């Protein structure tokens, strides 16, 4: 397998598990969690005009809601995922359990 | 329906449940809530063991190996899985956890999804073929009869996985073997207490 | 002269230094507004 | 004695007497046992 | 009537700051003014660390104990 | 032979300590009479110095580089006479003498001046009350079944 | 805000005595006690402050460059390391002698010097930095910054740039960044320099700022990286005969795992700590990409703290309401960061010394033993600090109404069992460790060292046996080979590490005894009863039964009188400073230990600890009297020789060792009513009546006064064992 | 000066004002306690610290509570 098959592979397989399967779990724990809460108001809501949750960059179409951030966040793990199965796989190491 | 006749049942352990045999000790399950996820993972935990004990004891008796020999080779770098003498040719290591993973979280990601604590342990529908389910009065005795069988099962496996660790390099059938053999003088007795 | 600016700095830096920082303090421990 | 019970009651007198009475058991033993560092006697 | 616990009532401490927190004590007596704020006298056994074995409680800083 | 050390009946130093210790009291034993109480008493002394090192040789005592008894506290049941049948045998005489003041203290605590009991010992209480801790564990363990090890406030 | 000094308190500057000066000093770094104090100009304050240490701090490392640079033999060093002794800095002091003059010029040099004891040669030895002119450069380079960091806190004061208090409690984008790119970025950028710079430096080749662009750290350069074939990367692991600095036995690897020491410089190899900070580099750029800031994705550190809460109540309401009780106080964050810091400070002094990551820092001992002895005061201090903080937090920013029944108003509810366990522990270690070591030094005494109660530490001896030390014969996982522990890592770090831990000449997993095993539970004594005092002022420092008021104290008052017995020392500041006393012995038990081990080690006789460690006559004859004959020879009447400054130092601080004991022994009120008599002599003397005081000459304050002998103390304590440690470990030096 | 202040556990049993050197405490009539009256602190202002008046206080805890603060040169106990 070339690398480039693995890293498109584990990216695509990555971010399919974030689209279809791994989408409501994680949307429903951030809607969960929420916010980070600063004595009950948000970051932003208590003030420093900095930590502002983006909406220009969140509001991308799609019919279930996939937004750029999940397409880093799955293919973030997606190279990563691949670049541990590249390296370890170009490493020839024995394990040589009992023996 | 008690596991020690004498004790005292739990308040929360009536009998009602399919297996509820009062055996609550440590007091895990005193809240309803945390009493239905134990439930439902003590199903799962049952069905992969006793569909397991047939995947332990089946191939070491005829598709030639011991229940870690099945492992091994994934161990040793270059060679795959001998399913029944004939090596695979789906790759060793890699892929097979790749298939494995995008599989299995699939499946146990949409059982998760689930809310009813009924259907979250006894789906049925799709999961039920051949209609074993539209008669409650044998239905609990088939829900008594998984858990009696799975917790058996469970306990099958700590015999495996324990019979595994006293004897490093062998499965559990060489074990019946050897007890079978020499009943007296090889069984687990010279672990527990060990001479040297 | 690069052997001889420890003797410019090391009064300057321990004797000097230390007599501006005890005055200047001295008399701002002492002012009143 | 009346009143003199009372005082070797007390706590300093008592103790003196069952220190010494200890310290007697002890040097006794160290005497017969010198030396000691095992229990060997199971 | 007599409010309050009685001139022999064993009674327990609930206040935060005092020595014998949680430590049971004998009512000596109660004030029957309603406008003393303390009026539970309670006898402690044992001193606190000024040397003293009693003090006035309040009724809600007090709690009639069942023995 | 755990924990890289020679046993004692077989370590060079051991022996070699026990010869310079010897040789030590022997050249003290020079200076008085053979037959003086002085020499008599340095005597008695290299028989019980002898008899010390034969006695830490044959309980199974482990040795150094030094050349010393080393313990092993660990567990091994060759060496439990070095720390846990002592042990064992601590925690039972302490066992008793807390399972002895504690009881007094609760024998003494329903007296009208309590204190005067702490400073002036009642003695034959105190004797009734010392021999109730000589099977003390029984005592203790049942107390701790019963509740009535803990003080419930 | 106010009239004289103390601007910032006008409590103090209506004070008319002296105690307005002292206390103005002491309170200025306080900003949550000052007058018209809000939290924004807290955080501000604080912010701008963090700026100004930070500027300090590459000030002081820019002076440490330009000393070796300037009057350093650094170009010297790099020649013949372990036969070169290091130059801190020249020295000018117009009181020495000729004699003095002779004897302080050491390194080869045009004059009297001091030794660098510090590794600051070694450390930049090993990261590059090879002539004085790169010394230099980093010298200006960190001016800069200092002066780069006094803009930034200046700035961040003006009202433009005055960030607000909500920007200080964002405690989930802080965390983001910190763990990946104060902990990430900057491991990655360390990867970065070892592997263009500090490798090919130690392999020869000079690679600086003019030709850094144009030459490859690995022959193919990015290929193994992108490719994924990361293998590349640890093909020639320059093996068991490079010579640090040139390029024969050299390698062209730059991330190879190999595991123990160089066999020359007895350091770890530049490869292992290149690829060990980009690994610790990915993990913490994974571990910063967790906490929510502004993307709709990560956690919220609130609703981990209140999602944890178990089930049963056996904590009670867990950590419901602990995001409020740090993120809001500050003395909770500054107690778990100087906790967390004094723990790895204490881990930076254990692996140092048994991991040596610089060149030739192994074979110059004296360096080892002020580093050791430095972080490890170092990180006892910082402990110490952490309690104390928790003790101003409970005080000063604990809510209980807010954190009703969670997993941190427990402590306060059942403090005294936690009080009384750590009275029991630290009371069975005292009696039990001095038991045995009184035994011993009775047997010694007696003439029958046999007798001694020698017992063998054999789970730390099993635990180096877990390692590869093959020296115990116990046969465990990785000093057995069949073992899954010795076959998963017998093809990548296990050779290196067993070939480094047998060794029995380094520091890695030393060869332990009895005497190891005493001197063990002697620090756990310190350890456990600093510990008890800490957490007993921490505990106690919102009240007790004998002064439940204490919250309203403050955290540092004097007493609460006389009355109720006496209450001398009940606050929690007082817990903290007898913390102090118990801390400074724990450290020089653990300083003691350590150097009489390595300085045994370094000249030979090990068998010298392992037959005189276990008995305090030992401790007192063969490691203090005997080590320090050739520091008190410092200055002798027929001459002095180079430890003369050594000899001087240790008894100045035996001689404020001793004036702190004025100030804990003496107390005030006879110095009170001695300065009353002084006062009177001198308006009652003539041509002295002319000159009169402004400020009232008072005597010292009580708590002013434990804190004066405890600073007393403390100089002495370390200026002392400074001088010793480094006087004998220099005299010799092995 | 210093902060005397009391809370209402005061008995009236007059023993702070008794061993008050600088008369910091003096009884006023109250409607508190058997004793019918309670120990204010007008001169606050002349108080040195020396915590007499609650080393004579026979309360659970205390009634009578000095909070040492500012210190002036009567609070310093200074004859110069
Ligand atoms: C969840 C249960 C479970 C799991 C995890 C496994 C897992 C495994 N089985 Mg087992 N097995 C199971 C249930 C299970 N089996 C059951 C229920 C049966 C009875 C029908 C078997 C009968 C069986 C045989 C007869 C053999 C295995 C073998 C194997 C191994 C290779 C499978 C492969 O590559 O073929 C996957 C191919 C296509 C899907 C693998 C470790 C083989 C092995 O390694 O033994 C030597 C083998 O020969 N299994
Ligand atoms: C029911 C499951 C089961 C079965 C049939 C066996 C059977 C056997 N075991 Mg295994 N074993 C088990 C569970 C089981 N074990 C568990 C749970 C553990 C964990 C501690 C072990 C640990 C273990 C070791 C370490 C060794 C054996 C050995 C043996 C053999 C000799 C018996 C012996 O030494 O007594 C061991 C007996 C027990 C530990 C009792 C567990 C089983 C009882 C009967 C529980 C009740 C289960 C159920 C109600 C009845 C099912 C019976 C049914 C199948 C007819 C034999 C083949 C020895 C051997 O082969 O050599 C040996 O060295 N076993
Ligand atoms: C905090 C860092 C630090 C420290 C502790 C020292 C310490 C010392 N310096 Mg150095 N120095 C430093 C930074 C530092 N320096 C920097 C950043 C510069 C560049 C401006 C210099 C330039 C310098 C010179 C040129 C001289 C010293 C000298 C000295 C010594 C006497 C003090 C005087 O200095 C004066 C202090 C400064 C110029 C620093 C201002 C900032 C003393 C050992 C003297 C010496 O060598 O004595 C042997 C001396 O002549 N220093
Ligand atoms: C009478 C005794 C005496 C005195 C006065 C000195 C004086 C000095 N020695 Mg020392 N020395 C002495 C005896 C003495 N020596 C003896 C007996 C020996 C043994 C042979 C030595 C060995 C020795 C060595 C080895 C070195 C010196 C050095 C120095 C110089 C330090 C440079 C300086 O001022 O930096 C500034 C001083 C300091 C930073 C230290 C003061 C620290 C203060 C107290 C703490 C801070 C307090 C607070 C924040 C500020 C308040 C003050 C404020 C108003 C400014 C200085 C001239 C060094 C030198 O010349 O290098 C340049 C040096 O390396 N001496
Ligand atoms: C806490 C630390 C510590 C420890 C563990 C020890 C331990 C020991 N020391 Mg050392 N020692 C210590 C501190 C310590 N010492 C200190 C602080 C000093 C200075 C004061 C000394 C000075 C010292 C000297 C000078 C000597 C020792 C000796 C000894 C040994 C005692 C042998 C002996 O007489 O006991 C024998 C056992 C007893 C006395 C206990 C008897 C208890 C009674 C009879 C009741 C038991 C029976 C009971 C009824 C239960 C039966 C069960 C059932 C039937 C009911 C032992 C190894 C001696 C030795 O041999 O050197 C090694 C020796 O000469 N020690
Ligand atoms: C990625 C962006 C980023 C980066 C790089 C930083 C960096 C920093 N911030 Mg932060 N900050 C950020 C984003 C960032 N911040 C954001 C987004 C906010 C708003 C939420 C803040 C809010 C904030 C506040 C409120 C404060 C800081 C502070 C600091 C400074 C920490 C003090 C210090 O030097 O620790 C250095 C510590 C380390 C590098 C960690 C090392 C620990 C290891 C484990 C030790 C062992 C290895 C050791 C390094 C080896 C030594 C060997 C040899 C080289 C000596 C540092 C400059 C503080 C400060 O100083 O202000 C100026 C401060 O008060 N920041
Ligand atoms: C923040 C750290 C950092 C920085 C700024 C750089 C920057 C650079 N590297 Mg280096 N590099 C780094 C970390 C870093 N690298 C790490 C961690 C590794 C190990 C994986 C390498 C391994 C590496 C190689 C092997 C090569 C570079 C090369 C380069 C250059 C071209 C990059 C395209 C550039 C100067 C290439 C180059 O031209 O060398 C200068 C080159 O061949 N780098
Ligand atoms: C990151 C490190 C750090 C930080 C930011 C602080 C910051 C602070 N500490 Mg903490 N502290 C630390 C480390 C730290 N300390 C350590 C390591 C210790 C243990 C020795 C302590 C022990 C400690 C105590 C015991 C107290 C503080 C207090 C304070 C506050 C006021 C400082 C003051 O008045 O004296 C400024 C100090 C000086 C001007 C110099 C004094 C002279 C010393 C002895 C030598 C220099 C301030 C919030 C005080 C507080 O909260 O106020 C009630 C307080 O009582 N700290
Ligand atoms: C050599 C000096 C020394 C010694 C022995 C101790 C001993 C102790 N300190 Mg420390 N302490 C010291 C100096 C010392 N301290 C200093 C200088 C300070 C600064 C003020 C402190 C501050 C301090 C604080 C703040 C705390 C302690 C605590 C403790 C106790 C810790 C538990 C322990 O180890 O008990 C084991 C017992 C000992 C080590 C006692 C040794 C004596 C022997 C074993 C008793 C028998 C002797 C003999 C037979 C009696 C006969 C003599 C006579 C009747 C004729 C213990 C009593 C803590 C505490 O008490 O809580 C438990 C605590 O919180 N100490
Ligand atoms: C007072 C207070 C405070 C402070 C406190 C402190 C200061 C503390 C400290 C603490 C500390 C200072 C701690 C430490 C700890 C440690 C630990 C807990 C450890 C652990 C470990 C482990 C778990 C390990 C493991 C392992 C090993 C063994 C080795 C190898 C690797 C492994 C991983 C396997 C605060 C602010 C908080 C709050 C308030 C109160
Ligand atoms: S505070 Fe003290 S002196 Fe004053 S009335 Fe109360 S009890 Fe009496």
């Amino acid at each position: 397998l070339s690398p480039s098959i693995v890293i498109s592979l584990s990216t695509g397989l990555s971010l399919f598990l974030g689209r279809f399967v791994f989408f409501n779990f994680q949307r429903e724990n951030v809607a969960k969690q929420g916010l980070p809460e600063q004595n009950g108001k948000t970051h932003f809501e208590a003030g420093d005009d900095r930590a502002k949750e983006y909406v220009s960059l969140l509001k991308s179409n799609d019919p279930i809601g996939f937004n750029i951030v999940d397409v880093l966040a799955w293919g973030s793990i997606g190279h990563i995922v691949a670049y541990y199965i590249l390296a370890t796989s170009s490493n020839g190491y024995d394990p040589s359990f009992f023996g | 329906a008690h596991w020690m006749p004498g004790e005292p049942r739990p308040a929360y352990l009536d009998g009602s449940a399919p297996g509820d045999f009062g055996f609550d000790p440590l007091g895990l399950g005193e809240v309803p809530a945390n009493l239905e996820r134990y439930k439902e993972s003590e199903l799962i935990h049952c069905r992969w063991a006793m569909l397991a004990v047939p995947g332990i004891l089946v191939p070491e008796a005829l598709g030639y190996g011991n229940w870690v020999k099945a492992q091994e080779w994934a161990a040793l770098p270059g060679g795959q899985a001998t399913y029944l003498g004939n090596p695979v040719p789906w790759g060793t290591l890699p892929t097979i956890l790749a298939i494995e993973f995008l599989a299995i979280a699939f499946v146990e990601h949409q059982r998760s999804m689930e809310k009813d604590p009924e259907k979250k342990k006894y789906p049925g529908g799709a999961f039920d073929p051949l209609g074993y389910s539209k008669d409650p009065k044998k239905l609990e005795e088939l829900k008594v009869k998984e858990i009696k069988n799975g917790r058996l099962a469970l306990l099958a496996f700590v015999g495996f996985c324990v019979q595994q660790s006293a004897y490093p390099g062998t499965g559990p059938l060489e074990n019946l073997a050897t007890h079978l053999a020499d009943p007296w003088h090889n069984n687990i007795g010279d672990i527990v207490i060990p001479f040297n | 002269t690069f052997n001889n600016l420890p003797s410019i700095f090391v009064p300057l830096v321990g004797l000097v230094f230390p007599a501006i920082a005890m005055a200047s303090l001295f008399l701002h421990i002492q002012k009143n507004k | 004695m009346r009143d003199l019970k009372t005082y070797l009651s007390v706590a300093p007198v008592l103790s003196t007497l069952w220190f010494g009475s200890l310290a007697g058991l002890l040097i006794e033993i160290n005497r017969l046992f010198p030396d000691a560092l095992t229990f060997p006697f199971f | 009537p007599p409010i309050g616990p009685k001139r022999g009532s064993k009674v327990k401490i609930l206040r935060r700051e005092s020595y014998w927190f949680k430590n049971v004590g004998s009512v000596v007596a109660v004030d029957q003014d309603p406008k003393t704020r303390y009026p539970v006298v309670v006898r402690f056994a044992k001193v606190n660390y000024a040397n003293i074995s009693t003090n006035n409680y309040a009724l809600d800083e007090v709690e009639e104990v069942a023995a | 032979d755990i924990s890289g050390l020679t046993p004692c009946k077989d370590s060079k130093q051991f022996a070699k300590r026990e010869k310079q210790q010897i040789k030590k009291l022997e050249s003290s034993l020079k200076l008085y009479a053979p037959e003086s109480a002085p020499a008599l008493a340095l005597n008695a002394q290299i028989e019980k110095t002898k008899r010390r090192f034969d006695n830490y040789g044959k309980y199974g005592l482990l040795c150094g580089s030094d050349g010393l008894p080393h313990l092993i506290v660990n567990g091994d049941q060759r060496h439990w006479g070095e720390f846990i049948t002592p042990g064992i045998l601590f925690l039972y005489i302490a066992g008793w003498i807390g399972w002895v003041g504690r009881s007094y203290l609760i024998a003494i605590s329903g007296e009208k001046k309590p204190a005067m009991k702490e400073i002036i010992i009642d003695v034959p209480l105190a004797s009734r009350i010392i021999f109730r801790g000589f099977i003390w564990p029984v005592a203790a363990y049942r107390e701790f079944l019963n509740g009535d090890l803990i003080a419930k406030d | 805000m106010a009239l004289r000094f103390p601007r910032f308190s006008q409590g103090l500057a209506q004070d008319p005595t002296t105690r307005r000066i002292w206390f103005g000093i002491a309170t200025a770094h306080d900003f949550e006690s000052h007058d018209d104090i809000t939290e924004e100009r807290l955080y501000q304050n604080i912010f701008a402050s963090h700026f100004g240490q930070l500027a300090i701090i590459f000030l002081w490392t820019s002076g440490n460059l330009f000393h070796v640079a300037w009057q350093g033999n650094f170009e010297t060093w790099v020649q013949d390391p372990l036969h070169v002794r290091p130059i801190a800095h020249a020295i000018w002091d117009p009181h020495f002698g000729q004699p003095a003059v002779e004897a302080f010029t050491r390194g080869g040099a045009l004059g009297p010097v001091n030794i660098a004891y510090s590794g600051v040669y070694q450390w930049w030895y090993t990261i590059g930095l090879r002539t004085n002119e790169d010394l230099y450069t980093g010298a200006l380079f960190l001016l800069f910054l200092s002066a780069l960091s006094l803009i930034g806190g200046w700035l961040h004061l003006q009202p433009k740039w005055k960030p607000r208090v909500s920007w200080f409690k964002n405690a989930e984008s802080r965390l983001n960044h910190h763990l990946s790119g104060l902990f990430g970025v900057s491991s990655l950028a360390w990867t970065g320099h070892l592997v263009h710079v500090a490798i090919p430096a130690s392999r020869g080749e000079y690679v600086r700022w003019n030709n850094f662009l144009n030459v490859l750290p690995h022959p193919q350069g990015l290929g193994p990286l992108f490719t994924g074939q990361w293998n590349l990367y640890a093909q020639n692991p320059d093996s068991s005969s490079h010579l640090f600095g040139t390029s024969q036995g050299s390698g062209t690897a730059i991330l190879t795992l190999l595991g123990g020491f160089h066999p020359q410089t007895q350091s770890l190899w530049l490869t292992d700590m290149a690829h060990h900070h980009l690994a610790i580099a990915i993990l913490f750029l994974i571990a910063g990409h967790m906490y929510r800031t502004n993307f709709g994705i990560g956690h919220s550190i609130k609703d981990l703290l209140e999602a944890h809460i178990p089930p049963g109540g056996r904590l009670g309401r867990g950590h419901k309401g602990l995001y409020d009780t740090i993120n809001n106080s500050i003395h909770f964050q500054l107690g778990l960061a100087l906790a967390s810091l004094g723990v790895i400070t204490s881990l930076v002094a254990q692996h140092m010394y048994s991991l040596p990551a610089y060149a030739f820092i192994a074979q110059d001992f004296t360096t080892q033993a002020a580093l050791y002895t430095h972080h490890q005061y170092i990180a006892g201090f910082i402990m110490t600090g952490a309690f104390a903080h928790g003790a101003i937090f409970f005080i000063r920013d604990y809510n209980p109404e807010q954190n009703e029944d969670n997993v941190l108003a427990r402590m306060l509810d059942h403090k005294e069992a936690i009080i009384s366990h750590l009275s029991w522990a630290s009371l069975f270690l005292g009696f039990h460790t001095l038991g045995l070591y009184v035994h011993n030094d009775v047997m010694l005494a007696f003439g029958t060292p046999e007798k001694q109660i020698l017992i063998e530490p054999i789970f730390a001896q099993w635990i180096q046996s877990a390692h590869g030390k093959t020296s115990y014969g116990f046969d465990v996982l990785l000093s057995s080979t069949s073992g899954p522990a010795f076959n998963a890592g017998r093809s990548i770090w296990l050779p290196g590490w067993l070939n480094a831990i047998n060794e029995n000449s380094n520091s890695l997993f030393l060869t332990i005894g009895p005497g190891d095993f005493l001197v063990h539970h002697a620090i756990a004594l310190g350890l456990h009863t600093t510990t008890l005092i800490l957490v007993k002022g921490a505990l106690d420092a919102r009240g007790s039964k004998l002064m439940p008021d204490k919250k309203d104290f403050g955290y540092s008052f004097p007493c609460d009188g006389p009355g109720r017995g006496g209450t001398c020392d009940i606050s929690a500041w007082d817990a903290f400073y007898l913390a102090v006393f118990w801390m400074l012995n724990t450290i020089g038990w653990v300083t003691f230990y350590w150097h009489w081990k390595h300085i045994t080690l370094w000249q030979g006789n090990v068998s010298q600890f392992n037959e005189s460690s276990t008995y305090l006559m030992g401790w007192l004859r063969d490691y203090l009297w005997l080590n320090s004959s050739q520091l008190i020879n410092g200055y002798n009447p027929f001459g002095m020789n180079s430890l003369s400054v050594w000899a001087w130092m240790f008894l100045f601080g035996h001689l404020v060792w001793a004036t702190g004991f004025m100030f804990l022994i003496s107390w005030r009120g006879y110095w009170q009513e001695l300065i009353e008599t002084l006062a009177w002599a001198h308006e009652r003397t003539p041509l002295a009546n002319l000159i009169r005081w402004k400020d009232k000459p008072v005597a010292l304050s009580i708590v002013q006064a434990r804190l004066v002998g405890l600073a007393h103390f403390s100089v002495g304590y370390i200026f002392t064992y400074a001088a010793f440690l480094i006087a004998s470990t220099s005299g010799k030096f092995g | 000066s210093h902060s005397v202040k009391i809370y209402d556990t005061c008995i009236g049993c007059t023993q702070c004002v008794r061993a008050c050197p600088t008369d910091v405490l003096e009884m006023i009539p109250w409607d508190g306690c058997k004793a019918k009256q309670i120990a204010s602190a007008p001169r606050t202002e002349d108080c040195v610290g020396c915590k007499r008046c609650e080393s004579a206080c026979p309360t659970d805890f205390l009634s009578v509570r000095v909070y040492l603060w500012h210190e002036t040169t009567r609070s310093m106990g200074l004859a110069y």
